[PDB]
């Protein structure tokens, strides 16, 4: 969120109304998700013996 | 019993020391960033008058900086005369003083030693440092090639840690001609430093003849061709009679008319007296009254007033002339020539300069920049650069820098340790480790691991290389003859002997009595 | 192909706070100006610039509008001398 | 000296100073002052 | 990769640069309204 | 005009500085201030004002010359 | 720009690495003396009453002892 606001500064300082820098984010936002969702796959095919490896990848990276 | 009284701060024994130990920790972690060619310059901001100043300067950062711990003003003190003798090694001096209080800090906690016993070791450490630090240094002045070739290598390694780092490079050749130019004698009166804004660094240029800012009179040309240059000592003003106490007792005007009439004749026949010398350039050192002006006019003499004590030296020497007082006998007090009297303006301020003349035995420095900020440090950059080359005359021994006096000096201090019994052995070591923190903090403030590079160059000179050091440009071991990095022994000697005295003085206090503050 | 070369690019994206400023106090926007600066200066070697008077992009030459190189070489040396100045300073302490 | 290049760069530095309505007449004023000092080694032009 | 090589110690004068360069950029916008034939006289 | 505005945030200045539009809306006002003594003084209907310097004295002056000699205003734009 | 309010004392530098370990070592100086047969008792002074408490171990002497530094209440 801070990240969105420094590159917002300096937008602003150029001129840009602050309403066209949230309009360009937003749409911007939809786009990332869309590209993101299209990349990733589906372990659901797996049993249950390797679903529960998925569980223990997540796991460790939260700990 | 309180005997002392009310309000009075005293500690003992383990609350007195570690007083004194926290207090060089304090001061040498406010230098530890301003040490090498990497560091960092720091901000002083006054309490008073919103006055900022920026120097990398040790020296200068302890006295601006209140500091209430007196053991905090022995590591301000040691700068000062680290400052007063050379000039440079300020900060190096407060860092070493510092770290040997860092390393007998665990001698007396971990290893349960006697303060005094750490104090004998070293008394045998510093004996055996400084016998290796003279061996290693090489003879100088013997060719007047490499003589002169040795004083850039030295300018080159103080503006180093400056911010003139940059241009330090034209600046070598700047500061070398300053000293050769006086001929032996060292002071630095007679080298000027004029402040211009604009323009940027590099722009500084070496004055050929001594430049010096004045302004002609009124009805005076600006330029004369061969003029000759004179410096007077007496004023010409109002000097009542002869003895003053006196006043004069007047019956009739009559008399009173041709009184003061009299008083006209007697400047004007003492310009007269000047005017046998048959000068074009005349120079007082107080301000001169518009009646003795307009006898100059005449005569075509320029004339120069409020001339500073030191200004006063710096332009008798460069004309050759000496200063004349009574005028009397023409024969005496030859006088010199310059070739270009014409003055010249840099910024908004016009500026009086010479050429062509005998003796240079004076110099002045231009520097130019964008703040004042700047221009504060550039005259402190040269002041350390040219202190260093002046002593250099007198003391021709130089040893090489980078890092690696610090580590031959502390090869000679390993090696005696293995002969000393008891626990003084173990101070004899912390000496040796204390030279080691000053190589280190070459490499943390230029960004690069320091256990890797003093490890290479530690087994570097056991294996009988002395010529080793540290290159913070490549992060590797390189070595000093080829980079050039060649420092005095004076320098060196002065910054070994000012911390190991310093140390040993925090050592012996167990207790810290303060009084009452007025 | 190098770190410098990247502050490079920061450096000439800095140097476009004079420009824009100028459509900015005018009421102008500075992005459709640039865009039309950017446009005009890579065909034309120089002269073009930002003219208040026609309110937009033409010849500054035609319209007379001059300076000295004096005034432009002194701001660059004197903001590079300064900004190396400032970022050297590690600390600020109180003193007397 | 040239009166089409030093006023129309004397005007042009005025920029948003008050005298750039009056710079009509101001303009070949500083023109003119500076032309009555010329010197081919480009000196500083002290301004006293 | 990690935990070699060298560890970055008293992070204060990255913050102090930073807070230098705020406060000089924070006098530099008020100085910008009077660029240009458009800029504005400052009364003090 | 309606709540004032910060002190010199990030700005280190140990004055009062304010921009915007607050600046030429209390130029206005400090014209406009002075003005309404001079309005009621125009024309051959006007009437005269009478001025006290708490001392005892008065001051009968039509014209606007005294007026705001001896009015004192602390307004740069006044 | 400041986000915390008055009165509130941070150190987000040297400051706070040189507090913590610092912080520690007046605790384990108390204590040091504390450990072995040879050591020595320490004497505790009650802000109320006025009661004595000496006692050699160190659970009791960290507890009683105000202690507002972080570094020091770990
Ligand atoms: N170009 C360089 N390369 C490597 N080391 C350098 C260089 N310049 C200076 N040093 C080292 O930095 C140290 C400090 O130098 P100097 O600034 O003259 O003293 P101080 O920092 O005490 O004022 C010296 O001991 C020297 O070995
Ligand atoms: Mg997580
Ligand atoms: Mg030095
Ligand atoms: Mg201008």
């Amino acid at each position: 969120a801070s990240a969105l606001l420094d590159q917002a500064l300096e937008l602003i300082q150029k001129g840009i109304h602050p309403i066209k820098i949230a309009n360009g984010f937003d749409e911007a936002a939809k786009l990332a998700i869309s590209k993101l969702e299209e990349t990733c796959d589906d372990i659901s095919a797996s049993n249950d013996e390797l679903f529960r490896d998925f569980l223990l990848r997540a796991a460790k990276t939260s700990l | 019993v309180q005997i002392f009284g009310d309000q009075v701060t005293e500690e003992r024994a383990e609350n007195a020391r570690l007083s004194a130990f926290v207090g060089a920790i304090a001061v040498g972690d406010l230098v530890k960033s301003t040490l090498g060619p990497k560091g960092m310059d720091k901000l002083l901001q006054s309490a008073s008058s919103n006055t900022c100043m920026v120097t990398n300067d040790g020296a200068t950062i302890l006295k601006s900086i209140p500091l209430d711990n007196p053991a905090a003003k022995v590591l301000v003190n040691i700068s000062k005369v680290q400052d007063d003798e050379v000039g440079d090694g300020t900060t190096s001096v407060t860092v070493l003083s510092a770290e040997l209080l860092r390393e007998a800090e665990k001698l007396i906690d971990q290893s349960k030693i006697h303060p005094q016993t750490i104090i004998e070791g070293y008394r045998l450490a510093s004996a055996a440092a400084l016998d290796a630090l003279t061996k290693a240094a090489v003879d100088n002045s013997h060719d007047k090639t490499m003589f002169r070739e040795d004083l850039i290598h030295i300018a080159k390694t103080t503006l180093s840690s400056k911010i003139l780092s940059q241009d330090k490079d034209h600046f070598a050749e700047l500061a070398t001609n300053a000293i050769l130019r006086l001929k032996g004698s060292t002071n630095l009166e007679h080298i000027q430093i004029i402040k211009i804004l604009g323009g940027k660094l590099s722009d500084s240029f070496l004055d050929e003849g001594f430049i010096l800012a004045k302004k002609f009179g009124n009805n005076q040309p600006k330029r004369i061709e061969n003029a000759k240059i004179l410096i007077a000592n007496t004023t010409l003003d109002t000097d009542k009679v002869k003895i003053f106490g006196t006043k004069f007792k007047v019956d009739s005007t009559a008399k009173l008319a041709q009184l003061e009439k009299a008083e006209r004749e007697k400047m004007k026949n003492k310009i007269a007296k000047i005017s046998k010398f048959g000068i074009n350039t005349f120079i007082n050192r107080q301000l001169i009254y518009d009646y003795p002006e307009q006898l100059f006019t005449d005569l075509g003499i320029n004339s120069i007033e409020h001339a500073d004590f030191e200004g006063v030296e710096r332009l008798a020497l460069v004309t050759g002339g000496e200063v004349v007082s009574t005028f009397d006998e023409p024969s005496k007090c030859k006088l010199g020539e310059c070739d270009v009297i014409e003055e010249i303006m840099l910024g908004e301020q016009p500026f009086l300069k010479f050429s062509g003349c005998k003796a240079g035995e004076a110099c002045t420095i231009v520097l130019r920049g964008a703040t004042d900020q700047t221009l504060d440090e550039a005259e402190r950059s040269l002041h350390d650069a040219l202190s260093v080359l002046s002593q250099t005359t007198k003391e021709t021994r130089t040893v090489l820098g980078g890092g690696c006096a610090e580590m031959v000096m502390s090869k000679a201090v390993d090696t005696e340790a293995q002969n000393i019994d008891g626990k003084k052995s173990l101070a004899v070591e912390a000496f040796a480790r204390a030279l080691r923190q000053l190589p280190t903090i070459l490499a943390d403030n230029a960004g690069f691991d320091s256990s890797e590079l003093v490890s290479k160059l530690r087994s570097s000179i056991y294996n009988g290389i002395s010529t080793s050091g540290l290159d913070l440009n490549n992060g590797t071991i390189a070595d000093m003859r080829q980079l050039g990095i060649v420092e005095s022994y004076k320098l060196k000697r002065a910054v070994v002997s000012s911390a190991s005295e310093a140390a040993e003085v925090l050592l012996r206090v167990d207790n810290i009595i303060r009084a009452r503050p007025r | 192909e190098g770190v410098q070369a990247f502050i490079w690019q920061e450096f000439a994206s800095a140097l476009e706070v004079i420009p824009t400023t100028l459509a900015e106090n005018a009421g102008l926007n500075s992005i459709k100006v640039v865009t039309e600066l950017r446009s005009k200066h890579e065909n034309g070697e120089l002269n073009d610039g930002i003219s208040v008077r026609r309110s937009g992009t033409t010849n500054t030459y035609e319209e007379h509008i001059l300076q000295p190189v004096l005034v432009s070489t002194s701001a660059i040396t004197l903001a590079s001398e300064c900004v190396k100045s400032i970022l050297r300073i590690d600390d600020i302490a109180f003193s007397r | 000296s040239d009166r089409e290049q030093l006023v129309r760069a004397a005007s042009t530095s005025l920029s948003s100073k008050i005298v750039s309505q009056y710079s009509s007449f101001l303009a070949p004023l500083a023109v003119d002052s500076v032309l009555k000092i010329s010197d081919e080694n480009s000196k500083n032009v002290d301004l006293n | 990769v990690p935990s070699n090589a060298t560890f970055k110690n008293k992070e204060k004068p990255q913050e102090v640069r930073k807070a230098n360069i705020i406060a000089a950029r924070s006098v530099a916008d008020a100085i910008r309204t009077s660029l240009g034939p458009k800029g504005m006289d400052k009364m003090i | 005009q309606l709540f004032n505005n910060s002190r010199s945030d990030t700005l280190f200045l140990g004055g009062e500085k304010i921009s915007g539009d607050d600046i030429r809306n209390q130029n206005v006002l400090a014209t406009m201030a002075v003005a309404n003594v001079v309005k009621s003084s125009l024309g051959p209907v006007g009437l005269d004002k009478m001025l006290v310097d708490d001392i005892g004295d008065f001051t009968v002056t039509n014209d606007g010359a005294t007026i705001l000699s001896l009015l004192d205003v602390q307004h740069p734009a006044g």
